[PDB]
């Protein structure tokens, strides 16, 4: 969370918390409620969402979903939302943690190499991420959708 | 390094003056820049990769460079290259959000220019690896943020040459 | 339907608080432009037809598929539908440009015209070019016109582009 | 268009089609390839 | 939301032809105009904390028995919503003066407006009658085509209103 | 007939609308704008002689073969009629910049013009040639914002026959 | 539609004639009065509501006979169909105003009212007087207002009696 | 300040801002024009606050200022007061910074050894620095005396 | 420019300006505007210039556009307007400066060398160029017309 | 050496352009400045002595520097060292009347680093001269000139340093 990344410094330079670490705790706690209804509106909508990147990401790339493609088919198509669907969720884990420690342990550490394996495209997995964004984003007011944004750019920075 | 706010620090408490009212107006014009820095940072780290691509794309393969004899031949130089690159387009972003060149000077360029000297790595055509990457960010930023961003990608090119 | 003016009210409002003079600045400042706007959406209506014309001319030119059978602009009818196209799209820029926003752009034209053309087997990488050829020309008309007064428009002639590459983006 | 198999008539269609934003392709670099396109001054010279 | 430009444009893609002169002419009113507007809404911007406060009271003292117990000008709940409420019409007056026309007025205040009203028992009275003395003082903080412009979208809330 | 006043007006009542400073803002415009047509209207209107028979000699210069025998510019009473047809032109120019809008050309010239011309043999080449000269001599009896209405109009019908 | 300008336009097209000089200094005149005449149909919009019921108040103050039942303001509905036309009538001669011309009034508003009325049997020397009521408020308002540079707005305020005199004769 | 804590782990780890490092900076940013406020008010009163620090000193430790006394004297005294003004004066520059940096390579790093060779009862100019938050304190509002407090009380950890 | 002039001499003697120097900066400066008009029409109709400049020149030698002619051919003709379009263009920089640094730098040092080389006509250059003259100065009054012409002259000089 | 005016032709020249509107707008901002400029170097030229004079007696004698072990210890070294100063200080006019600090790298900054640390001139102190210098020119010029001919006198400092 904030909490963990500010202590884990703390505890490792044999410190207290400095001002910095605190005023940072506190700005982070009195957003608790609004990053909590940004979490329950994309939660309220994840089928939706899921969908609605789908179908831009199918659009922009239908070869992944062509002959010699790693979602050609429709269980390799299913998987392949339901990748998407797994990467929502951990996008909901961030914005109420406000960093990206559970996001990276639980999704973008391994990621490479785990890809590779499948054999999946990569960075049309970072298509569907920003497909995502754009739908979650329609369904937020424009200070709780720049806020959610920055975790959907994090996801897309990652796989790169 | 420093950035705008601590530049200012340090230039008074060398003076030991408490900060008074040029300081002030200095820090403001630093705040009130402050949310564009940010939403500029965003897009380049998240179009880091795109960025890279349309400004090699543009300014150094399907050249002699990337041909026998060229310094971006092999696919060991072409990837030293473009992790170069990389390094270039994410520090400008840390100078740009810093508001201060001064991490440009202390972690980038000192030294760089006789190490380029050393390997043979062209300058010439590595400043405008630079000032492609420039025009590439100053389209995807906007307005809001395209002369700032651009200044310290330009502090990058006449800092080698 | 949204203009430059209006877009600024509506970020206000969800802030729910007034002008930020940061915003208001922006906007004395298009005011300060207007005059050059009003030239340059004159540019282009009173070229329009040439506009569609020439750009089409060259369109065929370069892909000479399209005018013979099987074909995407072969036989009369497809080709007043091609022309047709061209000119509502360049309309809609006109509109654009009027407002300093791209949305009525975005909102009626569009919204949705890359999955019509796929639908109708329209090849949308021609469109695409046809829409480039037009904003070729466009800006020409708007950088060389009739004793306009000399100035520089290089700020609108930007604005305009990137109408034609929100477009052209949109469908190819 | 009827609704004789359940009777109720189906859920409306167009809510989720009529929902979609806007797609976000920014940053965006044009090509100019294609074929080799001319480049030099005499561009204008020859014409004149 | 209802402006020149907005209004023009829409009329253009109706016809389906092109921004000719008529439509050029029209447009050029509202940027002539814009100096005089945007002067009244940096007048009634910096002024709104007062202005609020100002139009507030005066509902109350020209409506005594509202501040009574038992009342809605009672307690630091609607005393608080009604400040609120006067603040968005002072807002959307001045959006409505920047933006060249009444579309902010119309999208966010008047669509709806009597609905709202009669459901939460909302007298338009009031709000009149905090649209009045607004307007007595805009009075002396504006002269010439921006006071006309004040009054102009001021006049048009409480038409709406009635 | 299409005016900015007409146009605003129209917009009003088809809403059921009294006008509103949107529209008398546009209005504004029109008022503002009718020095610069109003001296175009002038130099047009004295000139007229001059620039139909400039214009129409200059459809027989760009399109020799018309002026011989069998042909449509042969004979007192095709370049009678011609002369004729560029001065409507002229004259409705002339009406348009004084009406502030497109109307007076929509109504009498552009409405009907293809069928017209396509069943009486008139190739709109001529017209447009004939407008595209009156445009080149106006570059020099105006200028500043006459001349931008002058042009405007002058285009206007051209993309008509176009 | 026509507004003063168009009504000259029509007759010099009449005459097969470019504009006379004199009708050309005339619509000079027309705008060089233009932003009295803006204001004038300010104070009318800008006053609608209350040129309406002050009118209204008045009109069933005299003839108390139609707030009656069997009268022809009763009941709600009916009284709300009168104060609705009293609204559509200023509406249509503010628009006249505006245009320096009748003709909107006489076309959209006045031509075939009289026979309504009577089919209906609506009392029109009633609904002349309430247009008499509302002239004499909407030409009260113009003359003070707030801050506005003083001089002659007088020549503005006949041509809008005549315009609620024709509606009045029009419909007695 | 803030920036510079937040980039130089960035760096350091080879990466672009988290979403919590980007979210900090923004919220530190919002509580700009405060915080330069606050610095404003306490630069404004330095002479008043010096003065009321150095008597709730010497109340509580008559001693550092009696025979065997490393504040002895008018002159220990007055040197003893400027240490004082040093203080103060690294206080405003840390509010306005958002963290520590500055405050710490200035006067707080080293600090022991100088103050040992000098032989200054360190203990005590914790004391007034307390001091100094009393006084501080009282010419600001309830929100801003809390974010000020922070920083005046880093100083007092410090030294310890 | 005139700066760099008196400038580089006064340097060269190691020593401050003379009030001569200082003077012609002056009347130099004065002519500012005036100057940037001059350029500013010249630049603006620079396509007209060439085309006549170019008719001007192959009425008087219709040989060099002929079959042994340096420019003999439509794209050896394309060149040789592309180089009446270079000396325009340095002609307004010369006008804006005051002197002939740049235009010399650029365009004369080197041109016998160069045009000998590609064995073009350096005399019939020099005809281009008056022919330039001649239009150029038909679109300024006269008092810049003269002005202008200076530097034309120049170009016909230093081609000899 | 180049000029604010000559900066502008050569960065157009190399792209082949003619001078364009940004051009035109940067040469104005020159130009307008001109008259200014040239009051300002009449003012130092006519007091070059005195503001030596005065530059020296703040930031450099009556000091160790002087003394026997200092570096401008010996009449030999006293006059080199002032003479030095007037360089910097007629320098410093030229690149404020160009409005281009382009001669100070030339003809004053090149080399010049190394060869005090060669002869043991001491940098700091140097420094200080200079910027008691414009201490005293930004007294004499008045408000029209003090910011113009104080930045190339910061030029010079930081080129030391
Ligand atoms: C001797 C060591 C060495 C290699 C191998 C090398 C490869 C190389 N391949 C390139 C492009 C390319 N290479 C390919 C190759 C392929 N496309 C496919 O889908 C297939 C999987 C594959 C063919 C089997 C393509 C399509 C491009 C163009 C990519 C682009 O322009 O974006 C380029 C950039 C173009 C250029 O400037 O030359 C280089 C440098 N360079 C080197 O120095
Ligand atoms: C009927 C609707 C309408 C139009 C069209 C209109 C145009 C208009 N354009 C103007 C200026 C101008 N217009 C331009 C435009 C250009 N300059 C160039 O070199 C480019 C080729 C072109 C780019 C678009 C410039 C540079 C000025 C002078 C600067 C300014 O006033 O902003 C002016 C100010 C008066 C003048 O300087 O002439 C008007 C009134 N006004 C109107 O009411
Ligand atoms: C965007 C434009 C906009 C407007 C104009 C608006 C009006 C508005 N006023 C409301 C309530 C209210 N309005 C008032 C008004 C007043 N109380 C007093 O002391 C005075 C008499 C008076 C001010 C003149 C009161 C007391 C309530 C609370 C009503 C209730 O919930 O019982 C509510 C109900 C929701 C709520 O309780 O907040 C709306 C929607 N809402 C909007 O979104
Ligand atoms: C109110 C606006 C208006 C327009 C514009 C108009 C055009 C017009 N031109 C006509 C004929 C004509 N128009 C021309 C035109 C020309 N002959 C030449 O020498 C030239 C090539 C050319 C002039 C550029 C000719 C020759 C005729 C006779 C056609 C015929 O009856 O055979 C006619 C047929 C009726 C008639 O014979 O007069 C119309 C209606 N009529 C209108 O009422
Ligand atoms: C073109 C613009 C326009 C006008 C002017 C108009 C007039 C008009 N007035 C009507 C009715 C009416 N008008 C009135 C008006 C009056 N009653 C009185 O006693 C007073 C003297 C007077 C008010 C001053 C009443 C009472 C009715 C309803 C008659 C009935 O249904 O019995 C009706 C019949 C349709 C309806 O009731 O909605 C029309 C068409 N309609 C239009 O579309
Ligand atoms: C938003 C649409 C719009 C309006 C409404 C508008 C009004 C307007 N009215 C004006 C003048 C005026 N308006 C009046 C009007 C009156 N004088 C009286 O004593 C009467 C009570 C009233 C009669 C109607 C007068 C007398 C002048 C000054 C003379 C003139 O400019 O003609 C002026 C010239 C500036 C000034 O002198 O204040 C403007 C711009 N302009 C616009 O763009
Ligand atoms: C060993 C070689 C050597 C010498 C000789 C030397 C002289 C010397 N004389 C000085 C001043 C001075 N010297 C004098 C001397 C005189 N006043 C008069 O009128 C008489 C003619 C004369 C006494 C006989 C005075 C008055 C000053 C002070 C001038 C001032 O401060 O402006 C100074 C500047 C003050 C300082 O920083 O020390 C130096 C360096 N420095 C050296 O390294």
């Amino acid at each position: 969370s904030v909490l963990t990344k500010a202590i884990v410094n703390a505890d490792a330079e044999a410190r207290y918390l400095s001002p910095g670490e605190l005023d940072r705790i506190k700005s982070f706690v009195a957003s608790g409620e609004r990053r909590l209804r940004i979490a329950q509106t994309l939660t309220e909508a994840r089928e939706r969402i899921v969908k609605q990147a789908g179908d831009q990401l199918f659009q922009i790339r239908p070869d992944v979903v062509s002959p010699g493609g790693n979602a050609y088919g429709e269980k390799m198509t299913a998987l392949c939302l339901r990748d998407l669907d797994y990467y929502l969720r951990l996008v909901t884990y961030g914005i109420v943690a406000g960093d990206v420690t559970p996001i990276e342990e639980i999704g973008i550490i391994g990621v490479k190499e785990m890809y590779n394996s499948l054999q999946t495209p990569i960075p049309a997995v970072a298509e569907g991420v920003r497909a995502m964004k754009n739908v979650a984003t329609s369904l937020l007011s424009g200070d709780d959708a720049a806020e959610a944004g920055f975790y959907f750019d994090y996801l897309v920075g990652a796989m790169q | 390094m420093q950035d705008a706010i601590t530049a200012v620090i340090n230039n008074y408490d060398v003076q030991g003056k408490y900060l008074d009212g040029a300081a002030l107006d200095k820090l403001k014009a630093y705040f009130t820049t402050g949310a564009v820095r940010v939403r500029a940072a965003a897009v380049i780290s998240s179009n880091a990769t795109t960025i890279i691509k349309e400004a090699a794309a543009k300014a150094l393969i399907y050249s002699d460079l990337t041909r026998p004899g060229g310094n971006m031949y092999t696919t060991r130089r072409y990837a030293a290259c473009i992790r170069d690159m990389d390094y270039f387009l994410r520090y400008a972003t840390y100078a740009m959000l810093a508001g201060d060149p001064s991490i440009l000077d202390e972690r980038v360029l000192n030294g760089l220019k006789e190490t380029y000297n050393s390997l043979g790595v062209p300058i010439a055509a590595t400043v405008g690896g630079i000032q492609a990457m420039k025009e590439v960010v100053g389209g995807l930023v906007g307005p809001d943020a395209a002369k700032e961003a651009s200044i310290y990608f330009d502090y990058l090119s006449s800092g080698l040459s | 339907m949204q203009d430059a003016f209006t877009k600024a009210i509506v970020a206000a409002d969800l802030r729910g608080s007034f002008l930020s003079e940061q915003e208001l600045n922006q906007l004395t400042n298009l005011v300060k432009e207007s005059n050059k706007r009003l030239d340059a959406v004159n540019a282009i209506t009173g070229n329009a037809a040439e506009i569609i014309s020439d750009a089409a001319h060259k369109l065929f030119a370069e892909q000479t598929d399209l005018i013979r059978p099987g074909g995407n602009a072969y036989p009369n009818r497809r080709m007043a539908a091609c022309l047709r196209d061209m000119e509502i799209i360049l309309r809609y820029v006109s509109y654009a440009l009027l407002a300093g926003d791209a949305s009525v752009l975005e909102d009626r034209c569009l919204n949705g015209l890359k999955e019509t053309y796929v639908a109708l087997g329209t090849p949308t990488r021609s469109v695409a070019r046809a829409v480039q050829l037009m904003k070729e020309t466009a800006i020409g008309y708007v950088n060389s016109p009739s004793g306009v007064t000399r100035g520089d428009c290089s700020a609108l002639v930007n604005e305009a582009a990137t109408y034609f590459d929100k477009a052209a983006a949109s469908i190819a | 268009d009827t609704d004789r198999g359940i009777g109720a008539q189906p859920a409306a269609k167009l809510t989720f089609p009529l929902s979609r934003p806007l797609g976000v392709t920014s940053a965006y670099f044009p090509s100019s390839q294609g074929g080799a396109a001319t480049s030099d001054g005499l561009e204008m010279f020859t014409r004149m | 939301m209802k402006t020149v430009i907005t209004e023009v444009i829409a009329s253009a893609d109706s016809q389906g032809r092109f921004l000719n002169n008529t439509e050029l002419q029209a447009a050029n009113g509202r940027f002539q105009r814009a100096t005089a507007s945007m002067e009244a809404a940096r007048a009634l911007t910096s002024n709104a904390d007062s202005l609020v406060k100002g139009a507030v009271q005066e509902v109350y003292n020209k409506f005594p028995y509202l501040t009574q117990p038992g009342q809605m000008g009672y307690g630091d709940t609607n005393q608080a919503k009604c400040a609120r409420d006067i603040s968005h019409y002072l807002r959307f007056i001045t959006y409505s003066l920047v933006a060249g026309g009444t579309g902010p007025l119309d999208d966010y205040i008047v669509a709806g407006l009597r609905e709202v009203n009669r459901t939460f028992n909302l007298s338009p009275s009031w709000y009149i009658e905090a649209l009045k003395h607004i307007k007595g003082k805009v009075g002396s903080q504006l002269s010439g085509q921006p006071l006309t412009e004040a009054n102009a979208y001021i006049d048009y809330c409480i038409n709406a209103l009635s």
